[PDB]
């Protein structure tokens, strides 16, 4: 019970296109669409977190008069040394009674940092992306949005008008099978598996969930001497793997995905990325047409340019004359693609003019008007812009 | 009323620069200096316990740490944090200090006693903070770009983190030995003393009166008093109690870290000039300023530099187009006319 | 429930109250640390360094 129009317009957002509805036996109609915003949601599966690890390292076993035993203990990281002959001194002098039978034993295990909760970087397995697409159509006199997904089995209605997006003629996006987010940034990053860390480097410390239990580490923990007279555990370490990798990252994905792709987080997606094309199909209903002999006649049309700028803007303005055989709305469309214009429907009264805006590149603009059923052709000389770079795109 | 303070005391422990690069048993003694914060706040443990007093009351002018066997009262104003230069401390609780320093190489807390004493305590702690967001600013502004960064909260309140506590040590201490004719007394004081002696007869025991070892020098033995009745950090500076095996307590702790909102400062706009398929721009940065660009087609070749001083910059725009971000400002788009 | 030596009692409720610390410093810490791998070992905290 209508009439389907399909159509294709390029994925490029903030740029208003222009389609000619025209019904066999129907007065012609003007729909005017623009893409708010396109999303591509990849699937992503959390491999691991990564964050500041924490040295635990408790109060060391001084045996006074004694050799102190080192346990096997299951914890990450794990370090036990028992030191020979130490002699540590303490306020009010000598801590222990022996010159040289004494033993300190050193202890130490690694563990994720209080920060963790706050400070880490999520490690993702990045896979098929899901399109779906924000459009703004120019229906009736009136905005509508349609939100729906960019792969041509979504239909979603507005205003009886059912609305099938895509698919997307391209399937690029700008994330690699393996992905690294820390906050609002992402990072193409081939990071190591799980259980395979470095020490000093990204991976350094591994868990699973940023509250998980179990951790693995690989730190290069090694536990030193202590210096003569005192009660401390020296020990050699990598620093902060995390830490580092924070520091040494480089730009984001919003800094270097190519076709000016913007990336936001939470969940992370690929937006307005400027690649390919996207096909558009509207079903509008039988009611919304009106019959050609129902709509107003147009005769002894003319056309005259008063002023002309060939810009990427709307710098051509048309005043077109006209002999209408009733009042009622008429549709406006140019016949030659290398002109558009801004106007898709004027109220038409009789032996009345109308004015319109239109976008050219051609200094020597040769085109034809369709106001209503009716064709008028267009003489235009239009003139050079004072800039040669412009910061909006157009058709 | 709970007061956790009440368990817990203040402590001496191993610091490697006490002043002019030699070691001492610290009453301020550094055992960790957290700096997991993006903002640059830093979270310092530190041996001596601010804003309470030796009768366990809380008082903010006030600050406590171990004199010589018993915990003495200083001041919160004779406090102070420096690295190369003095630091701008943001809140103190017992063991905590939150402290804003700027860039250095070592990490120093010291705090003036009773006596005028200055005791301080220097630590190797590289500080250099990394940049939020993509301008290199000295002064905090009002209004702002809104980006994510993590502090440690000025709250009181115990909550979420915590430390390892337990029993102190058996402090050895001489001046409870005395020679009685030619041998050893032992004077308790009203203290549990542990002692050891190079004599026959008696020389082992925890004695609560006192002792006296016959035919003995004052070198041949060894004492030591104590602690039993309370709570101290497990610190790796200070030793474990021999007399107890892996007996542990736990205490919640102020200040934890959170994600907040930092306020950026946006660089002004530069004197933007057109050309054939190209941009030129009069950059006057204030300070050190971030400039990105990248092409907006197949090929983007992203390059970046940081805009010091007056520089002019000229940038190809392909028909794909150009996208530049000058520091925290959004970034600017650019395309050749048809 | 938390744990005394043979017992078993209210984490929030212990035998010593009121003032279980200034009564009997020793056994108070003694009691704690006993307790430290309990759920409700914050819940006997709490109560133990209570007192007006
Ligand atoms: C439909 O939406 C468009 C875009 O928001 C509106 O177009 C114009 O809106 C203003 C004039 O009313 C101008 O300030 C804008 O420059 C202009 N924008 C574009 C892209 O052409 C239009 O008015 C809307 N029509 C409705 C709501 O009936
Ligand atoms: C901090 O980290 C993230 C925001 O970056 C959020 O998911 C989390 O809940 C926050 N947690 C805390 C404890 O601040």
């Amino acid at each position: 019970g209508g009439y389907e129009h399909v159509t294709v317009i390029p994925n490029t957002v903030g740029v208003p296109y222009k389609t000619l509805v025209n019904r066999p036996g129907y007065s012609p109609m003007v729909l005017e669409m623009e893409l708010l915003s396109v999303t591509l949601e990849p699937t992503l599966s959390l491999d691991y977190i990564t964050c500041e690890y924490k040295t635990v390292i408790p109060s060391p076993y001084v045996k006074c008069c004694g050799t102190a035993e080192c346990k096997d203990k299951n914890l990450p990281d794990y370090s036990c040394k028992v030191f020979t002959g130490v002699y540590p001194f303490m306020w009010g002098g000598a801590y222990c009674f022996c010159d040289a039978e004494n033993t300190q034993l050193s202890e130490a295990h690694v563990e994720k940092s209080e920060s963790c909760k706050t400070e880490f970087a999520s490690a993702y397995r990045a896979h098929t992306a899901s399109a779906s697409a924000k459009l703004r159509v120019l229906y009736q006199g009136n905005n509508i949005t349609v939100t729906a997904y960019a792969n041509g089995d979504h239909a979603v209605t507005v205003k009886d008008a059912k609305f099938i997006v895509g698919p997307m003629s391209s399937a690029w996006t700008p994330f690699d099978n393996k992905i690294v987010v820390y906050k609002g940034d992402v990072y193409n990053m081939d990071y190591p598996p799980f259980g395979a860390g470095r020490p000093g480097q990204f991976g350094d410390i591994q868990s699973r969930t940023p509250e998980s239990k179990d951790v693995y580490a690989n730190t290069q923990l090694v536990l030193q001497r202590p210096a003569a007279g005192t009660v401390h555990v020296p020990y050699s370490q990598a620093p902060s793997g995390f830490k580092y990798w924070l520091k040494e990252r480089g730009a984001s994905l919003q800094h270097t995905a190519p076709f000016g792709c913007q990336i936001a987080t939470n969940p992370v997606r690929a937006v307005n990325c400027a690649v390919g094309n996207m096909p558009i199909s509207i079903d509008i209903p039988e009611a919304a047409f009106t019959r050609v002999v129902d709509a107003p006649s147009l005769t002894d049309m003319s056309c005259e340019v008063p002023a002309c700028t060939h810009s990427s803007d709307f710098g051509g303005v048309a005043i077109i004359k006209y002999a209408a055989s009733k009042k009622g709305k008429c549709a406006v469309h140019s016949m030659t693609n290398a002109v558009t214009i801004r106007e898709a429907e004027i109220e038409v009264e009789g032996n009345s003019q109308l004015q319109i805006s239109f976008s050219t590149a051609l200094a020597s603009a040769e085109f034809r008007v369709q106001v209503c059923s009716t064709q008028v052709h267009c003489a235009a000389e239009c003139h050079p812009p004072k800039d040669h770079i412009v910061n909006y795109p157009a058709s | 009323n709970f007061n956790v303070y009440k368990a817990t005391r203040p402590y001496l422990a191993h610091c490697p620069d006490c002043g002019e690069g030699h070691s001492c048993h610290s009453p301020v003694a550094l055992e960790r200096i957290r700096n997991e914060a993006t903002d640059g706040t830093l979270k310092i443990q530190v041996s001596l316990q601010i804003g309470i007093k030796t009768d366990d009351s809380h008082d903010w002018t006030k600050l406590r740490y171990m004199d010589n066997h018993m915990p003495a009262d200083a001041e919160r104003a004779g406090l102070f944090v420096r690295t190369s230069a003095p630091c701008t401390i943001t809140g103190t609780m017992g063991h905590f200090i939150l402290a804003r320093c700027p860039k250095g190489e070592t990490l120093t807390v010291g705090f003036t006693d009773s006596r005028k004493i200055s005791h301080s305590c220097t630590h190797p702690f590289h500080h250099d903070p990394p940049v939020i967001g993509r301008e290199k600013f000295h002064s905090r502004p009002q209004h702002g770009k809104e980006l994510p960064c993590s502090t440690y909260v000025q709250s009181t309140a115990a909550t979420t983190e915590e430390i390892e506590v337990h029993m102190p040590p058996d402090t050895p201490d001489r001046t409870l030995m005395s020679q009685q004719s030619g041998n050893v007394k032992i004077t308790v004081n009203g203290q549990t003393v542990r002692y050891k002696c190079n004599c026959g007869g008696s020389n082992e025991g925890l004695t609560t009166t006192d002792k006296v070892i016959n035919n003995c020098k004052v070198d041949q033995c060894h004492a030591a008093v104590t602690n039993h009745k309370k709570w101290q950090y497990n610190s790796p500076l200070v030793p474990r109690n021999a007399e107890l095996g892996d007996r542990k307590g736990k205490i919640h702790i102020p200040f934890p870290l959170a994600n907040v909102t930092c306020r950026v400062p946006k660089a002004r706009n530069p004197t933007v000039t057109y050309g054939k398929n190209q941009v030129i721009m009069l950059l006057y940065p204030d300070h050190p300023t971030l400039l990105s660009y990248r092409n907006m087609g197949e090929e983007p070749n992203y390059q970046e530099e940081w805009v010091m001083h007056k520089k002019e910059v000229v940038l190809t725009v392909p028909t794909e187009g150009l996208e530049v971000t000058w520091g925290n400002n959004e970034p600017y788009k650019y395309w050749p006319q048809l | 429930m938390c744990l005394l030596a043979n017992t078993t009692f209210p984490c929030s409720q212990p035998p010593c109250t009121p003032c279980c610390y200034e009564k009997e410093p020793e056994e108070t810490l003694r009691m704690l640390e006993d307790n430290v791998m309990r759920p409700g070992y914050y819940q006997l905290l709490q109560a133990s360094l209570t007192c007006s």
